[PDB]
Order: structure tokens, then C-alpha cells, then sequence
């Protein structure tokens, strides 16, 4: 028995990462046995970990946490440097539109934990975290439980499978802040400290967790493991197109038909997003916006994009928030400025006063109350609150209401007469 | 002076015996606390921050740190309430609304029975579901005030 | 070194002695072993003389886990009032249908059941050990192979272990398909390179067994326990469990349950506890319909609340726990049980060789609704006439299953005469 | 007439070497000879009966007794499936038709190609990971066809 979570929708064209998760239970070993789980793990024992790293190189895997880095180019990375090492799967998932990690925890475990096994034997990693934001409490529960699943069929512990790897899979819980997501903060937490990005470089490839060389990969990142060594990374990059190759998520929002994530190949564009798969807007309105996360703001005129990470490719998180025509943007930023308000971690000065103060004179502003100094503030504000920072926070605080700013300026004109 | 129940104790010595360092527990036994007072006492820190081997003022820090604890209010169920983006444009408002009529209580406060306490946090990861809330552990979709006033009823 | 691939059986203890490392599902070596304070018992057992050791064995009211749960003390004790040398077998032959208890020591703790022959064998003055395992472990068998010659180079088998004077070897010997092997005397006869044969008893192998000598054979999970009842002593040893029946026994439980696999346990608990307490129920939550001990007896629903133990009144055996649910059509089982002992009889005996066969064939045809009345009274005549002169229990018992399913589902079996 | 290839000898000598006595190493032997032939030739049994000392009906006698020993069919691997009770009520027939539908043989046959023979057999001691199976020494659950087939592929 476990918390209740509400059913969101979810849907695929590739039936890989969605192939159990599609339907909105929990899949328990058994079933993941059934469909021939586990024996990745098998295949991958018998290779060398620098032959798992190979494939994972070769089949263009790149990170589902929002940098979409190379992820077998991260591995070598670390391996390059002297053991211990330690794997971290990052289950923090709070941005806002992200639900798409949830899915894969709450209804098909193994199959993160199976990739947790071979990503942890690949760069030697005998002791590996999931590091789970506190919001989540079933996918905790779930997560313990597939865990000790895989312990009673000797798919963790020591010896496995009498391949002379030992590996341990710890659960640790966060407890209300968007910055644990990002990798030096995550470790820090881990640590038992305060959520605070730490100066980078070192990177945690080099300098992690305990100081050691540390692999950090998000929940999707490490679910395509065990399907590159089941297919071969020949065979996985035939998925979509060849420089942006496999399966994607998709957690799609706000007013469109059909709420939910999508497991889609990276050539689908925006525009088929929103209308071949979600089944277009509520009402049939006029698309005004689409909210990457809280990172970016595509206009109408941006739709005919790919979903890849090309420079003019969507990117991110692949997370799609649709406003329509009666979306006041303005008020849509203020809900924006808000987030960024609340997670700031202070460390940083422009970053700690910065996200602050453009919440809080873009909340004078909605509400009608601002002077023109309140006005010209929040401008200067909101293009100085990167200075000196050191995580991607501060980089990126006052980015998608700058490109509000930019792409809707008759809106928050009106805002400014008033 | 201040000493954690045996039940209570059994659970935090658990968390800590479960990973390799002692201090890396320090969350798992918040959670765990908070859990079991209904709110973290200050009274509970001295003691926890010697189970952990941790000076008191970097357990008082980290309690300060993360939203998710409350060090001032008890309540016997927390009723997370999402006003980020996509609740926001979907109706966090209204489910507001109707937990002011069934409960006569805003966001921040506690009802005078002690058995409810809204807590307004950002997005909770099922956007899907606008708008979003949680009761303690669980997790709902809000469609309108009698499905609302049924799912609370469960909570007693 | 790999081994052949082993599914990876569930095991759990609320005791920690058999299972205190068999939990865990892999090969636990010697220095594993060892920090776990492992064959700390067998040092103490040779600073006592062979007959303290006995003593304690039989103050500690061991019996015997290979089905007849005879007193092992006792037993030891009988060999030894016999001129040496003498002989000491572990009974690894394990191959009656539902039990799997005995393959989890083997093959995940064999410094455990090593550490038991050694005791043993001091205790009766054997300085040749035997284990016959199944042809059909193979994995367990190469285990073993390895585990024995990790304790030669740590000093614990060979001549004058330990300073003692006390020599040892221990040999492996594998089946090859016959589950009359392990009956004592037809393992013996395997061992001595025949047929696999039951003797006629008396005389009984602890008087004359291996070549003529006396011999004592236990079964694997006797003789894991000896290391604990010199470790603890007998009194401590005593306390675990009811006091007439006490120490751990492992429970083998398959079929319609949750959690099937090995539970170590005292034989206190009830068979309703071992199903629903610590098996997890039964699968769907159907109905307990029936309980087969193995290939021996068939417990029905009424019959949950007995103890674990070997009362007159209590299921006994090798705690084999097979459990069935509502759905499950006793008779398509009685024949499986009868196809079993079918395949089984060595043949020597007539009423055994051609009961065992005809019963078989009978419940086949009834099975498949090509019974004629006389093939139904011919089948029930057969069934209650396998026993007859019988010079083993295989003979006993091919048709007590069977007999009770007769007995306790009437309704069900009338159902087939009728169609 | 027949004669061992040395090496296959040596083991045989090590077996006949290994006991205090030599006939008590008929099955270790047995067991060698079949593994390195995929069978037991008939012709193999009379320089057994040699080195072990014993005169060839015995041999004759045990190889007849034995149920693991085939002297009839020569196959590269074994397929050894239960047909005992557990595995029966837990899913022998889909096991069996899963073997069907990939190799196309029913218990008893080796395909054309002498790789693979299903072999019925009584209960392998794992009936709680029933239905059970082994490919030569491998012990398996079944699970499914999509299970099985990659299992099978591993033996070539
Ligand atoms: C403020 C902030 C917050 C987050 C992140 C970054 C920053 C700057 N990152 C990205 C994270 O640091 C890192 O890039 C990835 O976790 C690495 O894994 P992949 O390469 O994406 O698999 C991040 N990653 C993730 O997997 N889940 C999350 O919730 C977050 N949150
Ligand atoms: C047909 C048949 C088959 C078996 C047995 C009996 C009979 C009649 N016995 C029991 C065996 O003869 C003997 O009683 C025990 O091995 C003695 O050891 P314990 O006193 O149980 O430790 C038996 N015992 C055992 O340890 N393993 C086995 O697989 C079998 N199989
Ligand atoms: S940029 Fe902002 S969130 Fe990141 S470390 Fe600096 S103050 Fe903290
Ligand atoms: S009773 Fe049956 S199995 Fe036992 S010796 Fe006689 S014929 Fe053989
Ligand atoms: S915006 Fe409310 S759950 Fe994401
Ligand atoms: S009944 Fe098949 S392994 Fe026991
Ligand atoms: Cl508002
Ligand atoms: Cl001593
Ligand atoms: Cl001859
Ligand atoms: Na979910
Ligand atoms: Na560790
Ligand atoms: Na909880
Ligand atoms: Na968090
Ligand atoms: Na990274
Ligand atoms: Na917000
Ligand atoms: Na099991
Ligand atoms: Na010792
Ligand atoms: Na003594
Ligand atoms: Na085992
Ligand atoms: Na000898
Ligand atoms: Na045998
Ligand atoms: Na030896
Ligand atoms: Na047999
Ligand atoms: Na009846
Ligand atoms: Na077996």
C-alpha cells in the first residue's frame, strides 16, 4: 500500500522507457521479468565496464536533466580519474511542467534501477544514490521496496550474479528545494548539509561526493541504459534522427486536450506536440506561448521546431506548458518570478536580491501599484541577477521573462499604462 | 529535558545505521520527527544533533533551510497546496476558494482543532493534474468543492 | 571461479543460525565464514571427547531433517556401541517433490555444513565423510568441491587437524537421477558403485553400512546444525523454540503462495502462520483448497492449525509446504504425485514395482475420462496395495497421498467416476 | 575398437584416482563420458568397465539404472524440464509450448541440427521458482517466451 498519486496520462510511439509506465500502476519484478528484465544487466556483467561506456558513447544518449550532456563522454570523465567513484541518479525533478522522472519511478522501478546497476559497474561505482526530492513520498516507498525486490534476486549485493561486482543502492529523501537538483547541491545535501552549489571547477566527474569522482545522471538519462545494451547501440541509434537518436520525454501542460508525457523520437517538432499527440487546445484557442519549464518562452511564430537539442532545437527537459489566446502573459511571468524567489539559495549576491526583487516589483506591476523607479528596477533587475553566480540558477532567473518581455511587449505595455 | 519516544528513537537510530555516514541521515530523521509531532520542536534538535555526531547550529540550519519543515505550527495534516505556473493557470484559486469554505482557513494557517494547516509550495511535479494538492502523503487532483469535501472527510 | 547459474530462492529466518548468511543469495567463502566466527565451534568440539559431543547432541533433541525425524544422538549413539572404523555420510540427495531447503546450505553456506561433518565425524570416530548430492545439482556440487579444499588450506580437513590427531577427508560423490538414492541403504549401495537398491533392513546402517561398517548417514540440515549446539551450548540451544521440539527448522514452501522459498523457523509455528504470517498468504487471495507435504501427505483447510513439529498430531516430515488454492483440481494433482512415484520405484519388490506403475496408469485414464468401471476399482484396489512387502518407504507411502485426496475431496473424485 | 581420447582418460583417471576405491567413481565417469560425448556411446562402457575394475554388465546395469545417462541420442545441450507437481500447477505447459514455438521440438526430440533435446524430468529441488528448467548444468525460472529466447540464444 502506498500514497495516492494521481493518474497522468502517458503515452508512446517507441514503447521503450512508456512500454510498462503507459499504464498507471505499479510494476513489480515479476512483471518486469516477464518482459525479459533484467537481462541487460545479464549481457552487460559479461561485458567490460569500458566496453559498457563504448556504447553508451556511441549511441548519441545525452542527458535528460536539462543540459543534455553526452552521457557515456560524462562517464569517461570520471573513470579517467582514481576510484572510488560514486553514481548518483538525480530524482529531484521540481521544475515547473517536469513530471516526466515520476512516472518512471512510480510504475516501472526496475527498470531505473536496472540502469543504475549497469551505469554504477560501468564506472566502477560500488555504492550508488537516488537522491529523491521530499514531494514524492510513494515513489520513496516504491523505490525501497523494488529495491529489496533486486536484493532477494540477487541483482544487488554482493557478487552479482558471481560477476565479482558489489554494488549498494541507498535512498535518500529532499526536503522542499528546487536547488538539490543541481549536481553540487545534491551532493552537499547527501552530505548532510545545506542544498548550496558549490564553485565550479571542480566538477563532481573529479570532485564529488566525499571528494571523489562522482557520476550525477537524471531518472530518463539512466532508463535508457538497459535498452542500449538489450538493442546494442547500433540498433538504438536507428531511433529517430541519427544525431539526436532514442527515445525522449515529454511532460506536456497546461491547456491542451491531453495532459500527460509522451515518449516521442527528437525530430517530432513543437507544433506536433501540441496537436498530433496532446490533441491541440482546450477550446480549440490560438497557441500564444509555450513555457520551456521556467528556462524559455517560444511564441506562436516558434512552433515548427524540433525537439532535440540542436541550437534551434526546443532542448531543456523537452517540458511543454501551453498558454492560448486569454493567458494573460504577464501574470504568467509573475508565477515565474515567484519560483525563481523561492529557490534562490542566497550564496551568491545579484542571485539572492536579484530573484527577490523581480518578484517583487513584477508583483507591484500586476497589481497595478508600481512607480515608474519600479518599473525601470524591475528592467535593471531583471537583467542583472547572473552576475557572479555560480550555478545555473542565477543564469537563468530572469531569461524567460526577458523573452516576455521581448516577444510580448503590447501586453505588458497595458501593464504600464497602468 | 528533552528525550525522543522509544518508537520514535528506533526509527531515527534505523535512518541513521542506513547509509554509511551517520550525518548523511539528518534529513530522513527530520522527515521522521516532523512526522511524529505533527512539526519539528526546537526542543528535539540538541538530542537529534548528537544522535547525527553534528554541532546543534548545523541541524538548526539545515531546519531553516528546507521549506518542507515547519519548526512553528503543529499540525496533524498538511494540506500542500501548489501555486506555481501551471496550477496557477488551471485553478489553483478555486481549489483556495473551497478549502476557505469547508475548512475557513487560508493559505499559512491552521484550523483551531490543530487538524489542518495549508500550505502553499511550489510546483509539486504533476502538472498533468492541475490543479494540484497534497493531504500529508497523498496526492489529488482538485475538480470542485463536493469531491474536495469528500476526499477531506477521509482525513480524521 | 563461476559456477553453473542458480535462480536465486527466497530465504528468510526469524532465528539467524541456518540462514544467517544463506539469506543472502550467493557463495559465502571462507574468510566470509570465518569473520562470522565459523569454525570457532569445530576447535571447541575437538577439545571435547567424541562421547561429550554426542552428549550434547543428544540433550539438545536434534532430530533428523530428512523426513523420518529421528532423534540424532541417539542414532550417533548406536553407531559407536559398533567396533570402528566407521563411516559418516551427508544425505545431500534431496529430491522429493517441493523440497529445496537443503540446496539453499550447499550452495550459499558450505563452510556451515562442512563444519557439521567435521564435528560429526569426530564425534563417531569416522575418518572417511561422504557427501552424496543429487546429480542435478551441479552448481552445489562444484561449490562444495571448492569450500572442501578452501578448509584443507586453512588446516580444518587432512591429518591431525588442528594438533588434534583427528584425520579427515571428505569425498563428493554425485547422483544421476534416482530419488530412491537417497534412501539410506540404496545411497549406500550407490556409493559403493551399484545400482541404487534398498537393502533389507535390519540390519541398519549404523550397524552395518559402507562396506559392512558402521555407518551414520544425516540429512544437510541435521548436520548444519550441529556447529550451532557446540557453539551454544545444548541448553541454549534448547531454549529456541518449544522445548521437546526446539531449534530452527527450515520450511520449503511453494505453489499458490506470495513469497515461496525457505523459512527458517521454530516448530511452535502453526502451518496457517507459515502460509499467511510469514509466506505472505496465497496468491490472489483464493482459498486454501489443500497441502501437500511433499510427495507424502495432503493436509486439507481444516487442518491449518497444527504445530510445525513432530507430535503425532503435527505435519513433520521435511516441512515441505506445497500449497494449493481453490481452483486447483486435486485430482490432475494426485496424478502428478502418482507419476512421480511411477518413475521412482527401483523395481525390487512386485506389489511396489507394478503398484506404483499401475496407479500411474489408472489415474491416467481417469484423468482423461477413459476409465472403465473396472479400471476405477482396479485403481482403488492398486492404491491401497503398493505396501505389501515392501523393503523400503517408498513402497509405505506411494499411495498415502493419493489416499487422502480420496478420503478429504471425495466430491471432487466423484465428479471424474461419474464423467 | 574403441578407445578414449587422452584427455578425456586423464579425467577419467583422476575420478578412478579420487575415491578409496575405484569403483565407487562409476557415476563421476559416467558423467564425464556423456558430457564430453553429448551422450553414452555404448561402445564407451567396455574399456570403462576396464579401468574401473569391473566387469561390463555391471557398467551395463548401472548406465540402465541411472535416468541421467542416455545412450540413445546425442545432443550439444539439455533441456531438462520439470513435469513434477509444483511446476505443473505453476506453468510446465507454457514453458513447453514457449520450447515448441522456438525450437520446434517437444519433449523427448532433439532438433534436426543435434544442438538442443528436451529432456521430461522429475522435480529439480527449485519449486519455488517453479516453473524450472536446465540448459546442461544451468538452473532457470521461466518467466515468458521473450524470457526464453534470449536465455537459449546464449548457448550456440
Ligand atoms: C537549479 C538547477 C536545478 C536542477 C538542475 C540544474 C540546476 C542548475 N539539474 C541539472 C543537474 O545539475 C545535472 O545537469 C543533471 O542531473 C545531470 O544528469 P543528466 O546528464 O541530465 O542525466 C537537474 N537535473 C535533474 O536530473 N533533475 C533536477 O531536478 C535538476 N534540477
Ligand atoms: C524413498 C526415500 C527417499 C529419501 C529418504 C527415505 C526414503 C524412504 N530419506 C531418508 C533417509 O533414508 C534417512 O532417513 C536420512 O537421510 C537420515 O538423516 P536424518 O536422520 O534425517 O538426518 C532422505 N533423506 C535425506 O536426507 N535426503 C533425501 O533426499 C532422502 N530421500
Ligand atoms: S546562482 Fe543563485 S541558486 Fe545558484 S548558488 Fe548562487 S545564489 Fe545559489
Ligand atoms: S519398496 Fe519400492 S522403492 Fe523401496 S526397495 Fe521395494 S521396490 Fe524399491
Ligand atoms: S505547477 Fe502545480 S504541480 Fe506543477
Ligand atoms: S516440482 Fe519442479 S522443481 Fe520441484
Ligand atoms: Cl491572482
Ligand atoms: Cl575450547
Ligand atoms: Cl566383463
Ligand atoms: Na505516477
Ligand atoms: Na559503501
Ligand atoms: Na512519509
Ligand atoms: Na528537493
Ligand atoms: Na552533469
Ligand atoms: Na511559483
Ligand atoms: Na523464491
Ligand atoms: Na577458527
Ligand atoms: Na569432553
Ligand atoms: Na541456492
Ligand atoms: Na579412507
Ligand atoms: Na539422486
Ligand atoms: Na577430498
Ligand atoms: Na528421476
Ligand atoms: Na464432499
Ligand atoms: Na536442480
Amino acid at each position: 500500500s502506498y500514497p495516492a498519486i494521481p493518474r497522468i496520462y502517458a503515452e508512446t510511439t517507441l514503447n521503450m522507457l512508456l512500454k510498462r509506465a503507459k499504464k498507471p500502476r505499479v510494476h513489480s519484478i515479476d512483471e518486469y521479468l516477464k518482459d525479459g528484465g533484467y537481462q541487460a544487466l545479464e549481457k552487460a556483467l559479461n561485458m567490460s565496464p569500458e566496453e559498457i561506456i563504448d556504447w553508451v558513447d556511441k549511441s548519441t544518449l545525452r542527458g535528460g536533466g536539462g543540459a543534455g550532456f553526452p552521457t557515456g563522454k560524462k562517464w569517461k570523465f570520471a573513470v579517467q580519474n582514481p576510484g572510488p567513484r560514486y553514481f548518483i541518479c538525480n530524482a529531484d525533478e521540481s521544475e515547473p511542467g517536469t513530471f516526466k522522472d515520476r512516472i518512471i519511478i512510480e510504475r516501472d522501478p526496475h527498470l531505473l534501477i536496472e540502469g543504475i546497476i549497469i551505469s554504477s559497474y560501468a564506472i566502477g561505482a560500488n555504492e550508488a544514490y537516488i537522491y529523491i526530492r521530499g514531494e514524492y513520498p510513494a515513489g520513496y516507498y516504491i523505490l525501497r521496496d523494488a529495491i529489496e525486490e533486486a536484493k532477494k534476486k540477487g541483482f544487488l549485493g554482493k557478487n552479482i550474479l558471481g560477476s565479482g561486482f558489489d554494488l549498494e543502492i541507498y535512498v535518500a529523501r529532499g526536503a522542499g528545494a528546487y536547488i538539490c537538483g543541481e549536481e553540487t547541491a545534491l551532493i552537499e545535501s547527501l552530505e548532510g548539509k545545506r542544498g548550496h552549489p558549490r564553485l565550479k571547477p571542480p566538477y563532481p566527474v573529479q570532485k564529488g561526493l566525499w571528494g571523489k569522482p562522482t557520476v550525477v545522471n537524471n531518472v530518463e538519462t539512466i532508463a535508457n541504459v538497459p535498452f542500449i545494451i538489450s538493442m546494442g547501440w547500433e540498433e538504438y541509434r536507428y531511433i529517430g534522427p541519427s544525431d539526436y537518436a532514442g527515445p525522449k520525454l515529454f511532460p506536456v501542460s497546461g491547456k491542451v486536450k491531453k495532459p500527460g508525457v509522451y515518449e516521442l523520437p527528437m525530430n517530432t517538432t513543437l507544433r506536433e506536440v501540441i496537436f498530433k499527440y496532446a490533441g491541440g487546445t482546450l477550446g480549440n484557442k490560438k497557441v500564444k506561448a509555450v513555457f520551456s519549464g521556467a528556462l524559455d518562452c517560444f511564441s506562436s511564430e516558434e512552433l515548427d521546431i524540433p525537439m532535440d537539442y540542436s541550437p534551434l532545437g526546443f532542448g531543456g527537459t523537452g517540458t511543454v506548458i501551453v498558454l492560448t489566446e486569454e493567458d494573460d502573459i504577464v501574470e504568467a511571468a509573475l508565477k515565474i518570478a515567484e519560483f525563481y524567489e523561492h529557490e534562490t539559495c542566497g550564496q551568491c549576491t545579484p542571485c539572492r536580491v536579484g530573484c527577490y526583487e523581480q518578484a517583487n516589483l513584477l508583483e507591484k506591476i500586476y497589481k497595478g501599484e508600481a512607480t515608474e523607479q519600479d518599473w525601470e528596477g524591475f528592467d535593471f533587475v531583471n537583467r542583472n541577477i547572473q552576475p557572479t553566480s555560480i550555478c545555473g540558477l542565477g543564469a537563468v532567473a530572469g531569461r524567460l521573462i526577458r523573452q516576455t518581455l521581448e516577444k510580448f511587449p503590447e501586453e505588458w505595455e497595458k501593464y504600464r499604462k497602468k | 529535558e528533552f528525550e525522543f519516544p522509544e518508537e520514535l528513537k528506533t526509527k531515527l537510530q534505523e535512518h541513521i545505521n542506513y547509509f554509511p555516514k551517520k550525518r548523511q541521515a539528518i534529513l530522513l530523521c527530520l522527515h521522521e520527527i516532523q512526522n511524529y509531532y505533527g512539526y519539528i520542536p526546537p526542543e528535539s534538535l540538541k538530542p537529534l544533533a548528537d544522535m547525527l555526531e553534528l554541532p546543534l547550529n548545523h541541524v538548526e540550519g539545515v531546519v531553516a533551510f528546507y521549506d518542507m519543515f515547519d519548526r512553528e505550527d503543529k499540525a496533524k495534516y498538511r494540506i500542500r497546496v501548489c501555486v506555481s505556473i501551471v496550477c496557477h493557470l488551471m485553478g489553483t484559486n478555486k481549489l483556495l476558494k473551497a478549502l476557505e469554505n469547508i475548512l475557513g482557513i487560508k493559505p499559512g494557517e491552521v484550523t483551531p482543532d490543530g487538524k489542518f494547516k495549508i500550505v502553499p509550495v511550489q510546483c509539486l511535479g504533476a502538472c498533468s493534474e492541475a490543479p494540484v494538492f497534497m493531504v500529508n502523503d497523498d496526492e489529488y487532483k482538485f475538480e470542485s468543492e463536493v469531491q474536495l469535501n469528500e476526499i477531506l472527510s477521509r482525513y480524521t
